[PDB]
């Protein structure tokens, strides 16, 4: 459906936070907030994203 | 380095 791919690694200081890399794609599940999102990685873990950091795919 | 983080809601 919805998919973005990271432009920088992020690990994130909350533990709600989804760690990704440079280069990942992650496909978005929710927009609780404008700029944070909930997102799901390819091995199926989830967790919140800031939306700067990525880029539709 | 990444841009800056949003603030969280």
């Amino acid at each position: 459906a919805e998919y973005v791919r990271a432009l920088f690694d992020f690990n994130g200081n909350d533990e709600e936070d989804l760690p990704f890399k440079k280069g990942d794609i992650l496909r978005i599940r929710d927009k609780p907030e404008e700029q944070w999102w909930n997102a799901e990685d390819s091995e199926g873990k989830r967790g919140m994203i800031p939306v700067p950091y990525v880029e539709k795919y | 380095p990444p841009p800056a983080l949003p603030p969280k809601k």
